[PDB]
């Protein structure tokens, strides 16, 4: 889409570069498929988005009285799901912003979700109790059952390619179930510390693979590997690909997410607001960044084909590439910008040497 | 009609000022200088007022000390006026620049 002869050494993000100062009271904030647009909660219950290219406000939309505070976009992004206090199963427009969905359950909702592939199937994570998927014409809802019913705090999620559905309860029990039929397949109670369980916060996957990540609340982010998972089956024990934690200021994280080629991970404190980036593979940290230094945190991005981070804090969206440097021979590439003293003898070709198109390309295809 | 010769006011300030002690700067604009240069280093703090009473006690000191020195120089090269090459020549040689 960008240039492609632009990569002299493109970087990973490490400034400041500019944020927007346009409206605060953010609260949460999510992309859509390729990374253009920027869904932003208002604080009175309004829509924020922010166009990339032109670094344009695109669309503000006011929902309704309730904070939002759980945002997805669509496959082709075209229908945002949400729901908040305001207990409503909600479908909304990009070209119109249309209350296409109004449903007032009760319980109310922490995350929404899409099935990856089929935008008819919904994510619903209630106050309490378990978690349900529904259809988009029709009220066919789907409680999972579970055998705890005890924490009142399960979390549920569908993987990159929809297959299975990982769940998740407030003791740390998983109970893999299958997108559709709900086969029980897979079941693990995660290994925490010694012996005694924690909790579950929050479980997010990749775009490229089965890598995921675990956000447990004894500081500690597992990393573990969907085909093990499968290749495990029921009673599975599973061990982790890489464990994450920081145990110098002792930090329980607030947000987790990928990088866009599934490489590295971002995590977010909940005291000091300060970003962490890691390496997937060898397993070590490579950057912290920094901010207002007496901030809240409260959501983390990342775009996914190109460097760049958005962070929320006190209603302030930042966005971290770079501050890249511009140089000469874009003007004029006949001369290029040297340094010292360069020696040009190693062609041959000098001191008066006189020696002795076809394709056709389409230029409206795709 | 009457005035006095210049120079008189001030000698008979140095001594009136030299005889009493108390807080000298206005308290507020010192308060909200302390406040508004503190928001730097971590945003929304909460003071004392011990605290800020003890920051004032400092810097008086500091420009007591500092003022004296400076005159010690402008006297020291056959000036009486002030002129701020002393203080700059000062914080050279105490060692603070």
């Amino acid at each position: 889409n960008l240039e492609l002869l632009e990569s002299f050494g493109q970087n990973y993000p490490e400034e400041a570069d500019g944020t927007l100062d346009c409206i605060s009271m953010a609260l949460t904030c999510t992309f859509n498929r390729w990374g253009t647009l920027l869904a932003v909660g208002c604080n009175d219950g309004r829509i924020v988005i922010w166009d990339f290219l032109t670094r344009g406000i695109a669309k503000i939309i006011s929902a309704h009285i309730h904070p939002v505070c759980s945002l997805c976009w669509s496959r082709d992004g075209h229908k945002l799901v949400s729901a908040s206090t305001d207990n409503i199963v909600s479908q909304w427009d990009v070209l119109s912003g249309d209350c296409d969905q109004r449903f007032r359950f009760p319980s109310p909702i922490l995350k929404v979700q899409y099935h990856p592939r089929d935008q008819n199937k919904v994510l619903v994570c209630p106050m309490k109790s378990a978690p349900v998927m529904l259809t988009l014409s029709d009220s066919k809802h789907v409680v999972l059952p579970v055998d705890d019913d005890s924490d009142l705090n399960v979390v549920a999620s569908f993987d990159r390619r929809g297959e299975y559905i990982y769940t998740g309860n407030a003791k740390g029990k998983i109970l893999v179930l299958k997108t559709d039929s709900q086969d029980l397949v897979a079941s693990f109670r995660v290994t925490t510390g010694t012996s005694n369980t924690t909790a579950i916060k929050s479980i997010e996957f990749a775009r490229k693979g089965s890598c995921f990540l675990i956000n447990t609340a004894d500081r500690i982010i597992r990393v573990y590997d969907g085909r093990e998972i499968l290749t495990c089956g029921r009673d599975g024990e599973p061990e982790p690909m890489q464990k994450l934690q920081d145990l110098v200021n002792r930090t329980p994280w607030k947000k987790c997410c990928f990088s866009g080629d599934g490489e590295y991970i971002v995590a977010g404190s909940a005291r000091q607001h300060a970003l962490y980036i890691w390496e997937k593979s060898i397993g070590n940290l490579v950057k912290i960044l920094h901010g207002t230094r007496g901030e809240l945190l409260l959501d983390v991005a990342w775009h996914p084909v190109r460097p760049i981070i958005a962070s929320i804090s006190s209603g302030v969206v930042s966005i971290w590439a770079q501050n890249q440097v511009e140089n000469w021979s874009a003007f004029a590439p006949d001369f290029k910008e040297l340094d010292e003293n360069v020696e040009y003898e190693e062609r041959e070709s000098e001191f008066d040497i006189e020696d002795e198109e076809d394709e056709e390309v389409d230029v409206t295809s795709v | 009609p009457h005035r006095y010769r210049p120079g008189t006011v001030a000698l008979r300030e140095i001594r009136r000022y030299q005889k009493s002690t108390e807080l000298l700067i206005r308290k507020l604009p010192f308060q909200r200088l302390v406040r508004e240069i503190a928001q730097d280093f971590k945003t929304d703090l909460r003071f004392q007022s011990s605290a800020v009473m003890a920051l004032q006690e400092a810097s008086e000191a500091y420009l007591v000390a500092l003022f004296e020195d400076t005159n010690l120089c402008a006297i020291h090269a056959k000036r009486v006026t002030i002129m701020p090459k002393d203080i700059q020549l000062a914080r050279r040689i105490r060692g603070e620049r």
